[PDB]
RNA sequence: GUUUUUUCACUGACCCGGUGAGGCGGGGGGGCGAGCCGGGCUCUCGCUUCUGGCGCCAAGCGCCCGGCCGGCCGGGCGCGAC
């Protein structure tokens, strides 16, 4: 009568992730037209750890094509990146390590 | 009597005619809150017979409740 | 004369290049829910197959003859809220020491006066949006042989009465010098709707797609030719 | 005109203040926190009455609500004396209790025999 | 024709993903290739890739428009940014 250990895991307050020193989302950049219709450059500027990942993080810093403003998106680091290397964005950007494209 | 027509309009809701307002509308509904005020009685005719008067102090809400 | 500092200093606004300027978003702005919502509204009236009865308020009354019908109507304006006490002053005049024509205004007192057959004319308003109140009377008129046209506004048909909006206006009895205008806009109405209501009948709204998915079957005409 | 932004931020509509009909509550209610009722009693003790002769002082005995600058008038409008400052502690019987330091123009022993202290 | 009905794509409810709902779809002006003796067309690209800088709040070119004594002291509106 009591519930079994995987439907507790379910609920939540203890089986929840420990997300507090997690570096954050890794995810891409949004689409916009300088990623569908052409390329856009960003400097990698670290390449960071982020704890509760096996894969290492990178602080891509791209200048904002609309706003006088500079983003910073966390990619996943490809392995080869490294701190300077300009990793380019979008449809005509080209086919080599880091380099993003459809 | 502009009521009457409107009257057995409205007991013709598998017509072609109302099988394209209710259908919309009930499109429309579904965007609007769960629970808001109406301007007015989507149906001036059976409002009349519940004793709703258009004069002022008469409140119409249109709320929506899960099937 | 001239200033040679004063230098063109030109924009590359190329993807990457420079920043972009601030041009036109308007058809890219996150509208409010109500604007959204309205708007397509507008757009299910032009996809769905909007069902005749209800496609009949698209055939409307054009420019030209509409101001022609207004400029007689205006003749016609029910009494003001202060015209009304003008007429008691005519009163004790007699006392103490017939009517002229009007428009009828609303549906109860125009559709008891179709069957009645005292409208020589019914002017309806299109944008009802409880349409069920006027979806009738295009076919209540074919059959008294009332001639019934149909307006552009249900507010400006309520600026002939002294009201915010009203759905159909109605011509009793007229003035016996102006029944020729009167007369001249039954037959450009009549042989407009009256004649051909069962053209009306058979006339059906929407079914015109996306004008970006109607020019993509464009694409797929001009591969396979 | 084009939107500039591609979100609809609400309108700067316009508000109006409010012009009463008939004022809430008839009359203003009164300061019942008066100078009279905000110094209940002066201490006649005698750790008191020597803060007073060795340290130019008064000791009194003040409502709970008070602060140290409604204390500063209430002391100077019923005696005709200034404060330096005043040190206010709550006793553990539950009262505020002022150490209305005096400047030294005014002596503390003298106006002691003012208030009715000895 | 009318309905039962397998099979393709249609969008329009309905669901999902992103966005600070920032350039979507047609069409034109403007550059690369193709065919006829300055000619009118069939389709392609539409601006940033040698380096851990810089870039926002427009220069430019148009046009009306405020005074005082056709010459002297500025703001506004369009392309630029179809």
């Amino acid at each position: 009568g009591r519930v079994i250990r995987g439907q507790r895991k379910g609920a939540g307050s203890v089986f929840r992730a420990h997300v507090k020193h997690r570096k954050g989302a890794a995810r891409l950049r949004a689409v916009d037209f300088a990623e569908r219709h052409g390329y856009i450059k960003g400097i990698v500027k670290d390449i960071i750890h982020d704890p509760g990942r096996g894969a290492p993080l990178a602080k891509v810093v791209f200048r904002d094509p609309y706003r006088f403003k500079k983003r910073t998106e966390l990619f996943i680091a490809a392995e080869g990146i490294h701190t300077g290397q300009f990793v380019y964005c979008g449809k005509k950007a080209q086919l080599n390590i880091g380099n993003v494209l459809p | 009597g502009a009521y009457k027509y409107i009257q057995e309009l409205w007991r013709k809701k598998q017509s072609d005619v109302m099988r394209f307002l209710l259908r919309v509308r009930c499109w429309q509904y579904r965007q609007l809150s769960a629970l808001h005020r109406a301007p007015r009685p989507t149906r001036p005719d059976k409002a009349r017979r519940l004793g709703y008067k258009a004069k002022q102090g008469y409140v119409i809400y249109r709320i929506r409740v899960r099937r | 004369v001239v200033n040679p500092l004063f230098e063109k200093r030109p924009k590359n606004f190329g993807i990457g290049q420079d920043i972009q300027p601030k041009r036109d978003l308007t058809r890219f702005v996150k509208w409010p829910r109500y604007i959204r919502l309205q708007r397509q509204r507008a757009i299910l009236y032009k996809r769905l197959k909007v069902p005749p009865a209800i496609n009949q308020f698209t055939q409307v009354l054009d420019r030209q003859t509409a101001t022609q019908l207004l400029k007689l109507a205006h003749k016609y304006r029910p009494e003001t809220k202060q015209e009304k006490k003008q007429r008691l002053l005519a009163r004790a005049e007699k006392k103490a020491a017939k009517r002229p024509p009007v428009l009828r205004a609303g549906v109860n007192t125009v559709t008891t006066l179709v069957e009645n057959k005292k409208a020589q004319l019914v002017v309806i308003a299109h944008d009802v949006d409880p349409i069920e109140l006027v979806v009738f009377l295009p076919a209540l008129c074919r059959k008294m042989g009332v001639p019934y046209c149909i307006l552009k506004g249900k507010a400006r048909l309520c600026r002939l009465v002294h009201r915010k909006t009203c759905t159909t206006v109605a011509f009793t009895q007229v003035n016996s010098e102006d029944k020729g205008a009167l007369a001249k806009l039954v037959e450009a109405i009549r042989t407009n709707y009256n004649d051909r209501y069962d053209e009306i009948r058979r006339h059906w709204g929407g079914n015109v797609l996306g004008p970006k998915s109607v020019a993509r079957i464009a694409k797929l005409e001009k591969a396979k030719a | 005109k084009i939107r500039t932004s591609p979100t609809f931020r609400r309108p700067k509509t316009l508000r109006l203040r409010r012009q009463p009909k008939y004022p809430r509550k008839s009359a203003p209610r009164r300061n019942k926190l008066d100078h009279y009722a905000i110094i209940k009693f002066p201490l006649t003790t005698e750790s008191a009455m020597k803060k007073i002769e060795d340290n130019n002082t008064l000791v009194f005995i003040v409502d709970v609500k008070a602060n140290k600058h409604q204390i500063k008038q209430a002391v100077k409008k019923l005696y005709d004396i200034d404060v330096a400052k005043v040190n206010t502690l709550i006793r553990p019987d539950g009262e505020k209790k002022a150490y209305v330091r005096l400047a030294p123009d005014y002596d503390a022993l003298d106006v002691a025999n003012k208030i009715g202290i000895i």
